[PDB]
DNA sequence: AACGCGCAGACC
DNA sequence: CGCGTT
């Protein structure tokens, strides 16, 4: 029985693959960053609904997905009120700044609102709560390499102001572009394409 | 090569180990933890190579 | 997927299952015998049911009790349908729901010998007493994986998968299944392709084809990048209609003869 | 007003390397000081690294237009 | 259905219960245990099948396999 | 049947109201989601030769920004609608300046009626919908993603932006259930928004032809 | 706090706009009903 | 050795179980499992054992 | 009474 | 073969 099954499988899969290849042997990504066939008919505005190659993609987890509201709040809010914890994490030249400057407080509140919005978007986008998702860069491994290279030593108070991290992330999101163009439609498509990654 | 960092689980790794103690020190020599391109813990198998 | 309260309890779900499954006389019947009793009041058989109620021939179609109770029917509506189906041409005397035998009496009033045979045959082969066509039989299995359990974000935030009853049919209709009450008209898929194209839309077909392809390719545990599946689905659903991967679906596009002959129907396309 | 990607695709890079190696094999003036090699492919690779290949790539777009890039203008991947 | 006698009503209820029980489908078998945590719902209850160690979520329904 | 007929009529009315709202026709938020108790109380709940008779529950809703534009929703009683019915409807409609209509037939209209429907198209637009299809709203279905009927201005903007001819975009036949739901016709592009698991949201376009 | 108060007043203005839309809808239905009456 | 004894005991228990299932199916006690007929449920139970 | 079509069937 | 129109 096993030998007969192997023979019929090899006989059918051949024709199947032949048809699958003759159906799409002409599709290709054009320089306009769009997939088209031999008739220049757009099949995908962006390859793989993202415009990224399938080689430099690894599995990762969405930390802000399937959390408990209270857990998410206490984990992604950055309390700028516990002066003891602020001194424990950041340095004295930053605790006083984060306490006095209210612009920083407003910026962090706006960041948390944006984080909540992205969490709601993921929940309405990925039903059933599936954190495992394919993305290009493995940020956890990158952070680990950065730690092992720069000798962070997770114990001493670090020197990194939250405003610095916020502005760095914003500048990085502005840099990563797929749909080049200041047009409203161009910007909308760029945001929709790099949504999950950002 | 290089300073590679990765963690992997060995085939004969009891699941009821990360919860209990000996999480970062497996008695059975599982939980491959490579840092700066240097094997520290765990045994290599298909799950790692 | 059941929508109303029927999703939790099974008592109010068996009725949904029955109304979705196809029931006929051949299923709720046990024996059929054509007799030539001349006078209705004479009654060649020992049954005290015609005198209370009051052509020289009839058909005694005795129905089974277990099947009738499983489908939850009543002789009233059975007779209503068997009369409305043939018009005001027959007089089907039914029996009360208290006696042991669920007997009937089909008589015609206004070749005649075989007419009763023909009519009984064509009503037994198909009558549709309670159900829709196509759907042969419906199952009733609880969801064991997250691919079918209900998901609802509680006030606290967690998904907390809920175990609700679900029915697994064997035919295709969809148009008539979604319309039935106590049926989630949001999560009730179909498993077919042409049916979704005729019912929902081309975009729903693309999504359904993607899901079915992913299922059949990941069933064996393997993994394939979603990009390849999306590209294949898009190539199949680009020209609106579901272009088949076979010659009959690929050679219809306005690509060119040098490419159509490269695949199949060489001399023909040339 | 060029909108194509500023990176050199692998296909373009490979074709440019092969073409430059062929031009070099046919006795052509190099655009870099040779440290002591004779393989035309290696010379083309060195020329690419030095960014001195006298070639501009004409990338066509689906509409019909075309953008001309330069090996020394666009960024190289590898 | 309401006018039938007590014995007839009991028989009808029993027949309906039997039909409802037979129309159902047999649940998928497996070794239920709380040693594996489902990543789709965060619950601990689940079932394990060895044949390849497949995990089926009990409450959430997370499906996975371990080699 | 009586109760079943009332339930089907109520479900069809709800689907038509939701369809009108999606197209843009301003509808009462109340009637947009009214339950069935008020449906009974308003009509009578006696369709079996009583008060809730077809052709009386018809509705005429006007478009949002164009109050001069409206559209009827007829409910002929004839199971197999003929041609005299549509002829008299158009003759009675000719009095007003309306242009659009929508027929809700019990069963499939005769082929001879479709000829007149497409013939009277350039002067009075009217499309038919079966009750069997209106009993359920497909836009609220999980598979069916979000659709948007774009305007010629933004369509031309998209074309000029992508430097792509409208003929090159994907295709979606007008006979599509969603296309008929939105009332779109030939030569019109619909925008589709999908949850893409590799990019959050994905927006595509499809031209009807 | 004053910012929260003006946000609340903006929500009240939106509710007033909803009320005016509702009143206009009722004022147009009071006339549209006659066409539905004469239709039958 | 002890592994062989355990294997033999398991095989004998499996044989006894299948014989009991056959005896039940003959004497008409094994009720049909929902969604499956009598023979189907008998084969399923034997295969599971 | 004959013609316009459409579904089903049969046949290739 | 059936409906509806002329």
């Amino acid at each position: 029985e096993g030998l007969i099954d192997t023979a019929v499988k090899t006989a059918e899969t051949g024709y199947i693959q032949r048809r699958l290849i003759k159906s799409m042997e002409s599709v290709m990504v054009k320089y306009d960053a769009t997939v088209r066939n031999s008739i220049n008919q757009v099949v995908q505005l962006r390859y793989g609904e993202d415009g990224l190659a399938g080689e430099s993609v690894e599995f990762q987890n969405l930390a802000t997905l399937k959390p408990s509201n209270k857990a998410f709040e206490k984990k992604f809010r950055f309390d700028y009120t516990n002066e003891r914890a602020l001194r424990r994490t950041l340095q004295e030249d930053l605790v006083k700044d984060v306490l006095s400057n209210a612009h920083i407080q407003n910026e962090l509140e706006r960041e948390f609102e944006r984080m909540r919005e992205d969490r709601e978007v993921l929940r309405v986008i990925f039903p059933t709560g599936d954190s495992k998702v394919v993305l290009p860069c493995n940020l956890l491994r990158m952070i680990w390499n950065a730690q092992k290279i720069f000798h962070i030593n997770p114990r001493l108070p670090s020197d990194l102001h939250p405003i610095k991290v916020v502005e760095g992330v914003k500048e990085l999101s502005k840099k990563l572009v797929i749909v080049n163009g200041d047009d409203p439609l161009s910007r909308q498509a760029q945001e929709n394409a790099t949504l999950l990654f950002n | 090569p290089g300073h590679i960092n990765c963690i992997r689980t060995h085939s004969t790794h009891p699941d009821d180990e990360d919860s209990g103690p000996y999480k970062h020190i497996s008695p059975g020599d599982t939980k491959v933890v490579v840092e700066n391109g240097e094997l520290i813990m765990g045994i290599l198998c298909k799950k790692s190579l | 997927f059941l929508l109303g309260q029927s999703a939790r309890d099974a008592e109010r779900a068996k009725d949904i299952l029955c109304r979705l499954e196809h029931t006929t006389l051949r299923k709720v019947t046990a024996n059929t015998a054509i007799y030539y009793d001349p006078n209705p009041q004479s009654t060649v058989v020992a049954e005290d049911q015609e005198w209370v109620n009051v052509s020289p021939w009839l058909l005694r179609v005795e129905l089974d009790r277990k099947h009738m109770t499983d489908r939850k029917l009543t002789m009233e509506q059975i007779a209503e349908k068997i009369n409305a189906g043939f018009g005001d041409d027959l007089n089907c005397i039914f029996n009360d729901d208290n006696a042991e035998k669920l007997v009937l009496r089909i008589r015609i009033m206004n070749d005649d010998d075989v007419f009763l045979r023909c009519i009984e045959s064509n009503m037994l082969t198909d009558m549709t007493l309670q159900g829709i066509e196509q759907i042969s039989k419906v199952y009733m299995h609880l969801p064991q994986t997250d691919n079918k359990k209900k998901i609802i974000i509680t006030e606290d935030g967690e998904f907390k998968a809920l175990q609700e009853w679900i029915l697994e049919t064997d035919g295709v209709s969809l148009m008539r299944v979604l319309s039935e009450k106590d049926v989630d008209p949001v999560r009730t898929t179909s498993n077919d392709i042409v049916e979704i194209f005729t019912v929902l839309g081309i975009e729903a077909v693309r999504k359904a084809l993607e899901r079915e392809l992913y299922h059949v390719i990941s069933f064996d545990g393997s993994y394939v990048n979603y990009r390849h599946l999306a590209l294949l689905c898009d190539t199949m659903t680009c020209r609106g209609h579901l272009m088949a991967i076979t010659r009959h679906g690929v050679n219809r596009q306005d690509t060119g003869p040098l490419m159509k002959c490269s695949f199949e129907e060489t001399v023909d396309v040339l | 007003k060029r909108i194509t990607t500023p990176y050199m695709t692998k296909y373009e890079r490979a074709r440019v390397l092969g073409t430059r190696a062929l031009q070099i094999a046919m006795c052509a003036p190099v655009m870099v000081e040779l440290e002591g090699e004779t393989d035309p492919l290696l010379i083309a690779m060195k020329e690419l690294k030095a960014r001195k290949i006298p070639i501009i790539i004409r990338r066509y777009l689906p509409d019909g237009s075309y953008e001309d890039w330069g090996v020394d203008e666009l960024i190289i991947s590898d | 259905e309401e006018m039938a006698s007590d014995e007839l009503k009991e028989m009808r209820k029993n027949l309906t219960k039997e039909a409802i029980r037979e129309h159902q489908m047999a649940k998928t078998g497996g070794t239920q245990t709380d040693l594996f945590t489902c990543g789709k719902c965060k619950k601990k209850n689940c079932t394990y099948t060895q044949v390849t160690t497949f995990v089926v979520c009990n409450e959430c329904g997370n499906r996975w396999k371990f080699c | 049947d009586d109760e079943e007929e009332t339930y089907r009529l109520w479900k069809i009315r709800k689907t038509i109201m939701q369809l009108c709202h999606d197209r843009g026709y301003l509808v009462t938020q109340d009637e947009l989601d009214q339950t069935l108790e008020e449906f009974k109380a308003q009509f009578g709940d006696k369709p079996s030769e009583g008060r809730p008779r077809r052709t009386d529950l018809t509705v005429l809703v006007a478009h949002n920004d164009d109050p001069t534009d409206q559209m009827f929703v007829f409910f002929p009683e004839e199971p197999k609608v003929g041609i005299k019915t549509i002829k008299v409807y158009c003759q009675r409609m000719q009095e007003e300046n309306i242009t659009r209509a929508l027929i809700v037939v019990q069963q499939g209209m005769t082929p001879s009626a479709k000829q007149s429907l497409v013939d009277m198209a350039p002067k009075y637009i009217l499309e038919q919908f079966l009750q069997q299809e209106l009993l359920i709203n497909i836009t609220e279905h999980e598979l069916v993603p979000e659709h948007v009927v774009m305007t010629k201005e933004e369509v031309t903007e998209l074309l000029a932006r992508y430097k792509l001819r409208e003929n090159q975009l994907p295709r979606i036949q007008a006979g599509d259930p969603v296309a008929r739901y939105f009332g779109i016709k030939r030569g019109q592009v619909v925008k589709i928004i999908r949850p893409s698991e590799t990019a959050g949201r994905y927006i595509t376009y499809r031209l009807v032809q | 706090r004053q910012k929260l108060l003006k946000e609340q007043e903006e929500k009240r203005l939106r509710e007033k706009e909803e009320q005016k839309k509702l009143l206009e809808q009722r004022a147009q239905y009071v006339e549209k009903t006659k066409n539905i009456l004469m239709f039958t | 050795s002890k592994t062989y004894q355990d294997i033999q005991n398991t095989i004998k228990k499996a044989k006894q179980d299948v014989i009991e299932v056959i005896e039940k199916a003959h004497n008409n006690e094994l009720e049909p499992t929902p969604g499956n007929t009598l023979r189907q449920t008998f084969e399923n139970q034997v295969n599971r054992i």
